[PDB]
């Protein structure tokens, strides 16, 4: 078949984006289920998916050809809710970034809503399929607890200078240091858990910036890749060309 | 340019290393990457400590709930440092919360000068007189007939000093004619532009004749802006009928009623489709041209850069805190989408060392004149841009302050991309050529940190490469005729300001007298407004100090 | 007339307890609307290191809530609830319950000096983004969500009353204008009828109101 | 350029058929189509009989105390629409057709086509057919002189002191031509909803109809001439028609574990086999650029991948929801993988931003189903990105507010009836 | 089944017992055509883009770009550029599609095919197809660097899509914009009453018919005939605006040298009186006898063929067109006092009478009846009895008016006084 | 008048009828007329004012 390539680019931060694009990503802790679903915070843990709408099977479908080709999802049989997983990165140098992130759950799962801010990262799906994305993005290298987290509102911090502690800004300090690992005491609206959530030893500022996937001049310039240029370039002069005339 | 540069760090300095209120954040170094927050919260404002205690005696004195900010949800609003704005090109501080539309009366006033205007040509109501009325006009009976139009126009039943900022000008491209009229009346291109300037406008205009119509603002406030033309149009034909002496009631002053009224009149701006239905002189139909001319500092001043940069500080505030900020979206506002582009000096910084790279590069191709001007290729716009872009880049990723500063995505897209398509348009003389170096930048910027704006931010950008030259019918325009209808357009912030100042360019770095229209050049060449268009951003800074004083204030007929 | 606007709370209500699976309580709607007279006067209720608008200029702005369920209206913060047995007569009221049902809704009123800078298109638009914007912060939902959106459709068109409607090309002018304001709209504004009962002096007033607001402002 | 066309089973319809016989302009089909879209209308004689008693009518919240008029309506509404009939038919035994659907509830008013060809637009049918129910009202219920206003605007809503039948009962597939956002937008002025619901929620149909829809109304609007209607066509036969079951073929194989990605490998396999791109550098890191050797084929290849991918994403997720992400993503991935612009050059990939973050956001638009091609959001896509907002809000399972049923259940009751609805690629082949 | 017979302008006998039914908008292939021909034809001008490529004023009133001037030899290649032109907009080599140089290559006149019509909801194909093709016609044939496109086409689609319309445009259509109607059906309205008496040669009586024309079809358009209001409007533009039973050509025969309104309203009444259209109800003290209208619709129909034949008389008297904002009026209101009857509309043609006198009689004059037409504010109300009026007048004008109707309209009048149907409406009416 | 005589609580809108039932209004909607009055005497206070940030 038809081998992917995912990005153009030579330096270590082109194959951090592959390897996020790909999700052939590296474990880097583990986080108990129960954990997942009390940061998450859409349902009380350990306990039955609340349901939108009734099942698959229990109310039926039209007769599509798309819906009896298309295999629905284990989070839609059961009519669960949409809810969602949210993540803010920092630019100083986090493994990860709003798009790549977006690129890592558009290719790795299916039937999810990605959306790319800025300052915000939001991946929508049922509520299984989201504890499914939700658990990847948290126990791979892909998330760094110092200089990543769940956020589901008051997002600001992505763009801030660090904390001299080495973790992003919280304005509603869902999680922070404690003992050396990154502790999480919040679902990701900052209604508090009654649980400690232990997300693991934060990184090292030279192991970020080593598996970064955000060009800078500190680190990786963007100014001296110019395979990604070029590709910006191409990309620009056929989009303003073929405006002009599709030929 | 280094000056600049050297000013948009003393901007840091004076934002970040400098305390501000009660934010407690004197010390610290513009180019470090690390910070501790205090979370001293709203109360470390003092302006904000203001408005607290206003909406606290207000919840008491009516009765309902108010403005509590306690209702932020986690904590109030400042957990990080509440530092002060800095508009650009100016050393006026400003705090966030005055340059907010609703707070800021010279922000006001600049919607309130743009919306009351009008202008009404004047040639055909005078060849009519002459010819299928006998009544012959001469400069004495113009000059009557202007005195006649001037009060009247305030209304005369509207009060004598509820209306003092209603008035009425005229300005000819014919030379001999404006030289007999009481020049109180006039507006003379040929001493308040540059010859060459005067030049292009007489050219443009020919020998025509026009009338700068300003009805009262507190008329323009209470209506909407499709009020102007008729308000306008009533008062043109009172003047006519009683400054000619020609009787009200017989056919054929009907087709000089006509002439006067509305046959000539040129407006703002446009209708506006159904879901933005609005009429004429609103901000969605005011195009980008329209918004260059009506800003004066390319009368009043030879630099480039610092044209393009006033045009997209005004027009980034008319068009996203006034237009989409207000009108098309309401709430809090969007005024820190728009204080990016004229304040902290971040994009003048940018933008002068774009312009010393195209003079090195291209043979001062960004200086002054019309030859030396390369013509606009691809390979022009990818390498202007890509540098102007990537030396932003770099400069956001140097100071994490000016990062910190333009926090959002957006600001810093905007920036990049307002400094790229400037450099173009000022290289090439071209607007489209700095529409396409906008996307460019864009692109840059997206591909370099991976993150570009908020959600909607690239919907005219990723249609902004491919529709730069179309020719289609709803894609493509030169950019001096788009506006905020423009379809792309329509409905998204951080751009529109931007657009403005991107045509400005194009015409300013030719030493050009106006950009679309000469009429709105010559109408706002008028010193009397309560609004300086020749400076723009030193405006807004004006307001935000409470030192602007507008019009349209009801005080003289309300209890004291 | 131009900074008055009504929404319906209901639809808004289905999408919570559906998308959501929210429930919704009277001291939910008692915080909602606490939140939301926070935020309509211009405030920001999410999101940090933003501007908003000076108390002082838009104290003239307030979010009411009139209902014709009678326990929903008895259980609501009574600051916050327009009611319509102790505003109107009995029989008043019960036409008045009748007509709306055992539904709630909001009496937006946007500062006057947003709608003088502004056109009366102003309105609606203004009202529907604080009411999204209370609805999130109340409700501890997420800042961007379909959810939301709904919420935001709702406000701005499912469920909104708008004074007038909007006015064809040929006049150059827009929605919630006098031209849109019908004569029902006019007369439902003129609160004569609510308050006393000679039928001729209501239709007085009627006419009082509509000669100025028509021919003077309208028509100019 | 020719194709061939495969109906929603995956079938083949006809073979061979050249790409201009397929325009809007040309075919016959699609031409029956705009037809009977300009003249068909549907009323609500429930809703009439409703407001007559009740006096609840005019738009929203308004009812006139003590003007009720108690009407059975519903109970002669075959009475009733006879005599439409008679009154809207221009001459006996016309095209000329009124049906009552669904019970008595509703009607089916098709005017006459002599009264499109003898008019500016579509408009004629509506004030025909409202007029022709106020009509057989008063005149089979003996309204009072003095109870005429009661009736008509029981039928007219509030028109014409509004632009619109504000609250009236009679309506149309399109709206009313005075909210075109430009030149030739009318036909492109039909909500989401409308398609999902005629169509019975099919969705290779709701994608058809809507492309044809929207490929009408930029033909319409200068947007296909000369080298353009090349390039308009391609995408409407390849997107909308399934063009040689390249979009149907892909839903299959990458429907049990399919994701974005999937179907992108897809694209540009197809792609890269067929020719339409070739490997025109390599960089020194292995990545190769690729150049469109066929820029219209490259476009109608992304705008085919652009609603399989739709299919896929909506349908593991049966949520009309991330219809917005996957035009986002497909093209913007498709981009990053490939080197070329994604489908319409961006114009596609800038509609799913705009679309997205209206539908996310609390600035306005709503659900996925009240998008439309005239909407101010997704206007700009030249009817490449409206086809899968269509397709998978009729490929939803129950999680939207503002369901087909709340927004058109009229136009789905209605419209659901006409065979060149539920079949358009039948209809079009 | 009401029958009558049409009298042409002349005076002749054109066919006898035309039923009225099959002289409707939606029945008469004549009328049709005209309505086809209406909305596919549209004008550009070659002169005015190359002026706007060479100077840079395009985009609108006022406007010029500077230092971006294209210099095209667009009236010299006239030929060429109409014969790419017609290839762009056409849909098949042979339809009716038609690419005509008008007036020595100054301008040109391009007709879209009729399938652009049937496959679109509205008029505006024609207008934008012929846009699009001109401006693709000069970006291909005259060498525009990619970066020079915008100017290009922006010399013709003046200041589209910015505004809702080509403000500045050079290619022109004789309908508005469909957003720019007064509402439902109005669109097929809004022609002028310049145009009207441009394309009939100022031919009073064929103009009047051709207006009439227009307004019926605007109002069967909106909805406002549907079987007896069918019936109505069938009369009143059979007996007004189409002379029909030569009962207006005999009217201004009659007061021909020495008649006012007066005399018109006498002769009218006798008429009605001998036809038995009215009969006297009753008779009061004082001798008055209050008559009683046996056909509604009818004495409509004799009342606007009155208005018609009234306003012929105090126009043509004067020869000027301002006598029909008084004529209307006060024909209709004498008749009403004279007989004891409603005037001709029930009234509405009095009001948009008013309408005339106040809007083209005053300091709000917004120009002389050479402006009128029926998709405006002011001019609306009638059901199509006023506007033939109009264009009457301003066809019956010696000169007293500012703007001359060949200076407003003489590209109309050779576009559309080419087409049969357009200078002699009746004939083809007639069928 | 139409309504009024019958004594009924809304003339077409019962929610326009009941949103400004409010007295917190600047605007008194019970006495419009009066209100007028008040406003022509030099007695009537409108909201909008910006004196706060305008020079004194
Ligand atoms: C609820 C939304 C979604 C939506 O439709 N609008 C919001 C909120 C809204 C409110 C916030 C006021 C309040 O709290 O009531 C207002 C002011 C609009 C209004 N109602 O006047 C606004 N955003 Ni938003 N919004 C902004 C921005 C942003 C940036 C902020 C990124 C960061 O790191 O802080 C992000 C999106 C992105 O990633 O770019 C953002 C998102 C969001 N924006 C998230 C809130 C995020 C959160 O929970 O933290 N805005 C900006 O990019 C800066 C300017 C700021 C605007 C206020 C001003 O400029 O006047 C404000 C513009
Ligand atoms: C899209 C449309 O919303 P509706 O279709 O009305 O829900 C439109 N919004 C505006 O164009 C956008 C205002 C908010 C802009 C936020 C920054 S992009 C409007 O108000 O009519
Ligand atoms: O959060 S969103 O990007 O959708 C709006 C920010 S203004």
């Amino acid at each position: 078949a038809y081998e992917a390539q995912y990005y153009p680019g030579a330096t270590s931060v082109g194959a951090n984006r592959r390897k996020h694009m790909s999700g052939k990503l590296e474990k880097l802790r583990e986080i108990s289920d129960e954990d997942l679903t009390a940061v998450l915070g859409h349902r009380a843990p350990g306990s039955d998916y609340p349901s939108t709408h009734p099942p698959l099977a229990e109310m039926g479908e039209p007769a599509c050809s798309i819906r009896e080709a298309v295999a629905a999802t284990p989070g839609a049989a059961a009519g669960d809710r949409v809810r969602y997983v949210q993540f803010a990165d920092s630019m100083y140098n986090a493994p990860a970034t709003p798009y790549f992130r977006s690129y890592f759950a558009a290719i790795n799962f299916r039937g999810v809503d990605p959306g790319t801010l800025s300052g915000r990262q939001i991946v929508e799906a049922r509520e299984r399929d989201m504890e499914q994305c939700a658990k990847v993005q948290m126990e791979t290298e892909m998330t760094d607890p110092a200089l990543a987290g769940m956020r589901g509102a008051t997002v600001h911090g992505h763009s801030v200078r660090l904390q001299e502690d080495g973790v992003m800004f919280d304005m509603l300090d869902r999680r922070r240091l404690e003992g050396g690992v990154i502790i999480m005491d919040k679902d990701q609206v900052a209604i508090p858990l009654d649980r400690k959530v232990n997300l693991g030893k934060p990184m090292s500022s030279e192991e970020a910036a080593k598996r970064t996937t955000i060009y800078r001049v500190d680190n990786v310039a963007f100014r001296d890749d110019a395979e990604v240029i070029e590709w910006v370039h191409r990309v620009f002069d056929q989009r303003t060309s073929y405006g002009f005339q599709p030929k | 340019a280094a000056d600049i540069f050297a000013k948009f760090k003393k901007s840091m300095e004076v934002k970040f290393t400098q305390e501000y209120g009660s934010n407690k954040q004197a010390g610290g170094d513009i180019t470090g990457k690390t910070e501790k927050f205090l979370r001293l919260g709203p109360e470390q404002d003092a302006r904000k400590q203001e408005m607290i205690k206003a909406g606290k005696e207000i919840a008491e004195k009516r009765g309902i709930a108010f403005y509590n900010p306690m209702m932020h949800m986690g904590a109030p609003l400042g957990q990080r440092a509440i530092t002060p704005y800095t508009i650009s090109g100016t050393d006026i501080v400003a705090e966030p919360d005055d340059l907010h539309y609703v707070n800021n009366a010279a922000m006001q006033q600049m919607w309130d000068d743009i919306r009351r205007t009008c202008i009404v040509g004047l040639d055909m109501a005078h060849e009519t007189l002459e010819k299928r009325l006998g009544k012959e006009v001469t400069p004495e009976t113009i000059n009557h007939y202007l005195e006649t139009l001037n009060h009247a126009m305030p209304g005369a039943e509207t009060h004598p000093a509820l209306v003092d900022d209603c008035y009425v000008k005229i300005f000819t491209g014919d030379d001999e004619l404006a030289d007999e009229i009481d020049k109180q009346y006039v507006i003379n291109v040929n001493k308040m532009f540059s010859e060459e300037q005067a030049a292009q406008i007489k050219a443009s205009i020919g020998k025509t004749t026009w009338q700068a119509i300003h009805i009262p603002t507190i008329v323009s406030r209470t209506t909407d802006g499709a009020q102007t033309s008729r308000w306008a149009a009533m008062q043109i034909g009172m003047s006519f009928i009683s400054a000619y002496a020609m009787c009200a009631g017989e056919a054929a002053v009907a087709d000089l009623s006509f002439a006067a009224k509305h046959a000539a009149l040129v407006s703002m701006g446009e209708m506006l489709p159904a879901r933005r239905a609005r009429g004429p002189n609103e901000p969605g139909g005011l195009s980008f041209g329209h918004l260059s001319d009506i800003v004066q500092t390319s009368r009043v001043s030879k630099d480039p850069a610092k044209i393009a940069l006033e045009v997209v500080g005004a027009g980034c505030m008319l068009y996203d805190q006034i237009w989409l900020g207000s009108y098309m979206s309401g709430g809090v506002g969007f005024t820190q989408y728009a204080t990016a582009a004229y304040t902290d000096d971040i994009l003048d910084n940018n933008t002068y060392y774009d312009v010393d790279y195209i003079n090195d590069k291209y043979n001062g191709a960004a200086n002054l004149g019309t030859d030396n001007k390369v013509k606009a290729t691809l390979d022009v716009v990818k390498d202007i841009a890509t540098e102007s872009t990537l030396y932003g880049i770099e400069t956001y990723e140097k100071f994490p302050t000016a990062l910190e500063d333009h926090f959002g995505g957006s600001q810093r897209a905007t920036v990049l991309a307002a400094a790229s398509g400037v450099a173009c348009a000022l290289a090439t003389g071209n607007a489209n050529a700095g529409l396409s170096g906008w996307y460019l930048s864009m692109y840059v910027h997206k591909e370099a940190w991976g993150r570009l704006g908020f959600f909607g931010f690239d919907l005219q950008d990723q249609c902004g490469a491919t529709n730069v030259l179309s020719y289609q019918g709803d894609e493509g325009l030169p950019d001096e005729l788009r506006g905020p209808n423009y379809p792309n357009y329509a409905m998204n912030v951080g751009h529109q300001g931007g657009y403005a100042g991107i045509a400005q360019a194009a015409h300013s770095g030719r030493g050009d007298a106006f950009t679309v229209n000469p009429l709105l050049k010559v109408c706002f060449a008028d010193e009397l407004m309560p609004f300086n268009f020749a400076e723009p951003r030193r405006e807004f800074g004006r307001g935000a100090i409470r030192e602007f004083m507008p019009a349209g204030e009801r005080s003289l007929v309300i209890p004291a | 007339i131009r900074r008055t606007c009504i929404v319906g709370l209901d639809m808004a209500h289905e999408t919570l307890e559906k998308r959501l699976g929210k429930e919704v309580t009277p001291e939910t709607i008692n915080h909602y609307l606490e939140t939301l007279n926070h935020a309509m006067p211009g405030a920001a209720v999410v999101q940090e290191m933003m501007v908003e608008t000076h108390p002082a200029l838009v104290d003239d702005c307030y979010v009411k809530i009139f209902t014709g369920d009678d326990e929903l209206a008895d259980e609501i913060d009574k600051q916050y609830v327009i009611n319509v047995n102790k505003m109107f007569s009995e029989e008043q009221a019960a036409q008045i319950k009748a007509s709306i049902g055992k539904t709630t809704w909001q009496a937006i009123h946007i500062p006057t000096i947003v709608s003088r800078t502004t056109d009366g298109a102003q309105t609606s638009r203004w009202a529907a983004m604080q009411i999204g914007m209370s609805f999130i912060s109340a409700y501890a939902m997420c800042a961007g969500e379909a959810a939301v959106a709904d919420l935001s459709f709702a406000a701005k068109h499912a469920a909104l009353v708008s004074m007038g409607e909007m006015l064809p090309a040929r006049r150059a002018r827009g929605p919630n204008e006098p031209g849109g304001l019908s004569f029902g709209h006019l007369s439902d504004i003129v609160q004569t009828s609510r308050v006393s009962k000679d039928p001729a002096k209501i239709a007085l007033e009627v006419v009082g109101a509509g000669c100025m607001l028509y021919d003077q402002i309208w028509l100019g | 350029d020719t194709v061939d066309i495969y109906d929603d089973r995956g079938k083949l319809l006809e073979s061979n058929v050249d790409i201009m016989s397929l325009a809007p302009t040309r075919n016959a089909a699609i031409k029956k189509i705009i037809l009977d879209t300009k003249r068909s209308v549907a009323v609500s004689l429930a809703g009439i009989q409703g407001a007559l008693a009740s006096g609840k009518m005019g738009g929203k919240g308004r009812q006139i105390l003590g003007r009720g008029l108690n009407y059975d309506l519903v109970g002669n509404a075959d009475a009733i629409a006879e005599n439409v009939k008679n009154l809207v038919q221009v001459d006996e035994g016309d095209d000329t057709s009124v049906k009552v659907i669904k019970g008595g509830k509703s009607l089916l008013i098709q005017a006459p086509s002599s009264r499109i060809a003898a008019g500016a637009d579509y408009m004629s049918a509506t004030t025909v057919g409202a007029a022709a129910v106020t009509q057989t009202i008063i005149d089979m219920f003996g309204t009072d002189m003095y109870d005429a206003p009661i009736a008509k605007s029981a039928v007219w809503g509030s028109y014409p002191q509004t632009m619109d039948l504000m609250g009236g009962n009679v309506q149309g597939v399109l709206s009313i031509p005075q909210n075109n956002e430009g030149l030739g937008f009318s036909l492109r002025n039909i909500m989401a909803n409308h398609i999902a619901a005629i169509t019975s929620r099919g969705a290779m149909n709701a994608a058809a109809l809507s492309s044809i829809y929207e490929q009408s109304g930029i033909f319409e609007m200068g947007g296909a001439v000369g080298m353009f209607e090349r390039h308009q066509l391609l995408g409407l036969a390849c997107q909308g028609l399934n063009a040689n079951n390249v979009v149907y073929d892909i839903v299959k194989e990458n429907g049990k574990d399919g994701t974005i990605g999937t179907v992108i490998e897809s694209i540009v396999g197809r792609a890269v086999e067929d020719g339409v791109i070739s490997v025109d550098k390599t960089a020194p890191s292995g990545y190769k650029f690729y150049k469109a050797n066929d820029v219209p084929m490259w476009n109608a290849y992304a705008a085919a991948g652009t609603l399989a991918a739709t299919f896929v994403n909506c349908g593991a997720g049966r949520a009309a929801q991330n219809v917005s992400s996957t035009l986002l993503y497909f093209n913007d991935i498709l981009e990053k993988e490939t080197g070329l612009p994604g489908c319409d050059y961006g114009k596609v990939q800038g509609v799913a931003v705009g679309f997205s973050f209206f539908s996310h956001s609390i600035y306005g638009g709503g659900g996925p189903g009240v998008f439309n091609g005239n909407h101010v959001v997704t206007r700009h896509s030249r009817g490449f990105a409206i086809p899968c907002v269509c397709a998978a809000v009729a490929l939803d399972a129950g999680t939207q507010m503002f369901t087909i049923e709340s927004t058109s259940g009229l136009i789905g009751d209605v419209f659901g009836s006409i065979e060149e609805f539920r079949q358009p690629i039948k209809a079009v082949a």
